[PDB]
């Protein structure tokens, strides 16, 4: 095969807490797509931004792979 | 008369009006008090840069306020402004009413403005003066009624944002720009009434006529949307009305009962029901259910309230991927209203998603114990099948929790199930890198002459790992 | 003596007295909270005081004795400091923990007024690792992390002790009616619990800043360790207790994400004065300002109260009447009243679906109790 591949290394992405922060980072990279949040939180508070967002983020096809690591939840 | 009592201070200071660099304002002049005589007149020496100039005004160490602006060739400046404002800020209605028509009678200037350009007229209608407001508007002109200020809130926003009614009602007769919208948020003023939960304020400018209810913002939200804060008589006053948009939809495609739902509180939710008009099924924009919602922030009391005695479709699917809300229960680990879930009569546990997934799938990925125990109970298949055909077993030896597959060793699952590949589960069970999750499959005398598709067998897995 | 039996039923007197004046279900919660968070390890603690001592004299080592006399040095400032101030009485305990230059001052950061702190030289330790046995025996590296335990364990010590006097000052200044002196001390409290949690398990333990994980490992490693470990059977279980209070006070510490309600309701968003009272009555007086603010009424935290409003000038009228928002979380609010600079003063309760809130009721109570007839 090849020797430089980051196989298990992208393995270790997908379950690291540090870099399910960074999992947070492309969650929050959501904001300039969407810009309703904001009003959307003097209405339904805080968590309504949040559900928004997870739902945006966890409507397309589901990967097995990248579930199986466990950056799939947060 | 105002602020000025006897035996108080007098302090005044200067400053230039600059619109583009921070200036100074200079040191506070010497005391002076207070007696008989209230309204003083300064007199202006003129300024050598030709600027205009600033004069803030404080009283005996209160808050300093500002009191007018000077031009660099006038003299004799006046301090009676400032004071109407203030008057027609009273609390009170006789003392407020009385100072404003004795400053008048001396030249007080209407026109002048304060506090981010508030006239008068928004001083009136946040104190809800109405004898002074019934006085300017019997002499008064239609761009001064609807003039708004830096922020753009005209006099009849500021009435309704008050809560006051009787100057609301004076400015409908006179007749006054009913749908003005805020800066940068687009507000009209059925907004403000709705999003504090004022009912006679709604009710006397909806006896206007040139109103919409369906009045949309910057981000596509009607006062209906805004009227979840009101909490039960807002929302009824809403449903009152002749035409409403009860299922109207944001930018996004969000609805008010979508709204109320996400915000886990029932009331509303059953004031707005009471109009037998929303429909339950509206959708988003990546087809998501207020049921969705619920699944996925776990409310489950309201989930069991809007589950029964309704007749609500629990296999809807969001587009993108055909997934469900019981899906939605199933991630994030959220047991017990999946639990409930399942037991109800009308929801598919069967149902499947784009990619051949099954929520049994989901949940020996997430490795609930509670949810597989629910599937042993129920009696599901347990030899679900996928496009790709990973058996339920095959992800649990894939999972971060091998104890699982241990409780699907005695339910009957077949070990030796291939998928497209002709490799067996201990064949992939040393390719993806975990140890521990491959001893307690060694232990029962697995077959080690497989071969798959490619030929490699279980001494090649375990070598480009290092198990 | 007589007179040391005295002394000691003096300082009992005052424990209970203290501990029983100031009633509210908050404190119930928090004092059991801290108590059973710290019982084990104050007694381990108490047990290992006297082997620390004896440990004391037994470093020789030039590079290492700074940090064991640093720790025994904050431990013996913080031991002698809580025997000082737990005999006091309420007063003098008011007294001495509100002062400039303080014990909880030195407390917050760690340092004792002779220039001796515990923190640094915690993390110096931990960075080179001078507890790692080399040696087959490795007795000196045995009393360093003898050492490092000990100041872990009195660090937490520390902050449940800070918990525990933030929130007793809070609730006490609370009940007397300072709400100034109230705010500022709920707002030390929840600074030194934020502060002292990240220092323990981190903000995401992305670069390690929290202890616990550190030693944790480092125990950890060392228990691994075979070759370097001296096989006595008393190390694997010290190592073992060691390992399930760490991990034991470690979820004790992040199963709570918070120790306040920090949420802040809405005020008034008019006012008026509509009933017909002339205003020679009460504490409204012609040439006074009034201010009014708003709280959550909480009966398991500790809430906020939002900032005082703007001043407003009474002139021939008493009674006000203020204009209440709905409240979105629909919560029943606490409403106070302060004149000019007086002590403010609570003036009755609003619930979420009436608006119309009059003060009236407070000036009867206040009439009823005026000296004059």
């Amino acid at each position: 095969e090849g020797e430089d591949l980051t196989l298990e290394e992208k393995a270790e992405i997908c379950s690291e807490l540090e870099l399910q922060q960074k999992y947070v980072d492309i969650a929050s990279n959501i904001i300039g797509d969407l810009s309703s949040l904001p009003i959307a939180g003097k209405i339904a508070g805080t968590i309504a931004a949040a559900a928004m967002t997870a739902t945006h983020v966890a409507s397309g096809r589901l990967d097995i792979e990248q579930t199986l690591l466990g950056c799939s939840d947060l | 008369i105002g602020d000025w009592r006897d035996g108080r201070e007098v302090r005044y200071a200067v400053q230039y009006a600059s619109e583009t660099l921070f200036s100074k304002i200079s040191h506070w002049s010497d005391p002076v008090s207070v007696r008989e005589k209230a309204c003083p007149t300064l007199r202006m020496p003129v300024d050598q840069t030709r600027r205009n100039v600033l004069v803030f005004r404080k009283f005996d160490s209160s808050k300093p306020q500002l009191v007018g602006e000077i031009t660099p060739y006038l003299s004799n400046f006046i301090d009676i402004d400032r004071d109407l404002y203030n008057a027609a800020s009273n609390p009170d209605s006789a003392v407020g009413f009385k100072e404003f028509t004795k400053l008048n009678y001396d030249g007080a200037n209407i026109r002048a403005t304060f506090d981010h350009g508030r006239t008068v007229f928004h001083a009136a209608a946040k104190s809800g003066n109405d004898k002074i407001m019934f006085g300017l508007t019997f002499l008064a002109k239609s761009t001064e009624l609807n003039q708004p200020d830096k922020k753009g809130y005209t006099p009849i926003h500021v009435a309704a944002d008050s809560g006051n009614a009787g100057i609301v009602n004076l400015l409908i007769q006179r007749g006054v720009s009913i749908n003005s919208k805020t800066y940068h948020f687009l507000q009209t003023p059925l907004h403000l009434a709705a999003q504090r939960g004022f009912v006679t304020t709604f009710q006397r400018l909806m006896e206007s006529p040139e109103i919409n209810i369906n009045e949309r913002d910057k981000d596509g939200f009607t006062p209906l949307h805004y009227a979840i804060r009101g909490g039960e008589r807002i929302l009824e006053a809403f449903l009152n009305q002749i035409s409403i948009d009860v299922n109207a939809k944001s930018n996004t495609g969000l609805t008010p009962f979508h709204l109320a739902i996400i915000k886990n509180d029932w009331p509303v939710a059953s004031t707005l029901l009471g109009s037998k008009k929303v429909d339950i099924n509206a959708v988003d924009e990546n087809n998501i259910t207020a049921l969705h919602y619920a699944a996925i922030l776990g409310y489950l009391e309201t989930t069991k309230q809007l589950i029964n005695l309704k007749e609500i479709n629990a296999n809807v699917v969001s587009s993108p991927g055909l997934l469900s809300a019981l899906h939605y229960a199933i991630l994030y680990k959220h047991d017990d209203v999946a639990s409930f879930l399942m037991r109800s009569s009308n929801v598919n546990v069967n149902l499947k998603a784009l990619g051949g997934i099954t929520p049994l799938h989901l949940a020996v990925i997430q490795g609930r114990k509670q949810i597989l125990s629910l599937m042993f109970d129920i009696g599901v298949n347990i030899e679900q099948k996928t496009d790709e055909k990973y058996t339920p077993l095959h992800l649990a030896a894939m999972s971060k929790y091998p104890e699982l597959i241990q409780i699907l060793l005695d339910q009957g699952s077949n070990f030796e199930a291939k998928t497209n590949s002709g490799a067996t589960p201990l064949h992939l069970a040393t390719f993806k890198g975990k140890s521990q999750a491959a001893l307690i499959l060694l232990n029962n005398e697995v077959n080690w002459r497989d071969t798959d598709e490619n030929g490699q067998m279980p001494i090649h897995g375990a070598a480009m790992t290092g198990l | 003596p007589f007179d040391q039996i005295k002394e000691v039923l003096e300082n009992r007197f005052n424990e209970i007295d203290r501990k029983l004046d100031s009633h509210s279900a908050a404190l119930e919660e928090i004092t059991k909270l801290v108590e059973k968070s710290i019982s084990v390890v104050e007694k381990t603690r108490k047990q290992m005081n006297k082997r620390f001592d004896e440990v004391m004299k037994s470093i020789q080592d030039a590079k290492v004795s700074p940090i064991i006399s640093k720790i025994n040095n904050f431990a013996r400032y913080f031991d002698t400091e809580k025997e000082r101030i737990r005999g006091l009485k309420l007063n003098d305990y008011i007294l001495k923990l509100e002062e400039p230059n303080g014990i909880l001052l030195h407390f917050k950061e760690s340092r004792t007024p002779t220039d001796d702190s515990l923190q640094a030289p915690l993390f110096s330790i931990i960075e080179e690792g001078y507890a790692v046995p080399k040696s087959i025996d490795d007795e000196l590296a045995f009393k360093v992390l003898y050492a490092l335990l000990y100041g872990t364990q009195t660090y937490v010590s520390v902050m449940f002790f800070l918990l525990e006097q933030y929130s007793f000052l809070a609730n006490h200044y609370y009940e007397k009616g300072y709400l100034e002196k109230y705010d500022e001390y709920f707002n030390s409290l929840n600074n030194v619990f934020l502060d002292f949690k990240s220092s323990l398990v981190g903000t995401g333990t992305s670069n390690n800043e929290g202890l616990l994980d550190r030693v944790l490992q480092v125990l950890m490693t060392v228990k691994n360790s075979e070759f370097l470990g001296l096989e006595k059977n008393g190390v694997d279980e010290m190592l073992n207790e060691k390992i399930n209070l760490f991990n034991k006070i470690k979820e004790e510490i992040e199963g709570k994400q918070k120790m306040t309600l920090s949420e802040t309701p809405e005020n008034f968003a008019q006012i008026s004065f509509d009933k017909d009272i002339t205003t020679p009555i009460g504490d409204w007086r012609d040439g006074r300002e009034v201010r009014y603010a708003v709280q959550y009424a909480s009966e398991t935290l500790f809430s906020k109260i939002s900032h005082w409003s703007d001043p407003v000038s009474v002139r021939e009228k008493a009674c006000p009447t203020l204009r209440m928002p709905v409240d979105q979380t629909r919560r029943n609010v606490l409403v106070f009243r302060k004149f000019d600079s007086s002590k403010p003063q609570l003036v009755g309760e609003i619930t979420p679906y009436l608006s119309n809130f009059i003060d009236i009721d407070r000036d009867l109570y206040n009439a009823a109790s005026n000296p004059d007839s």
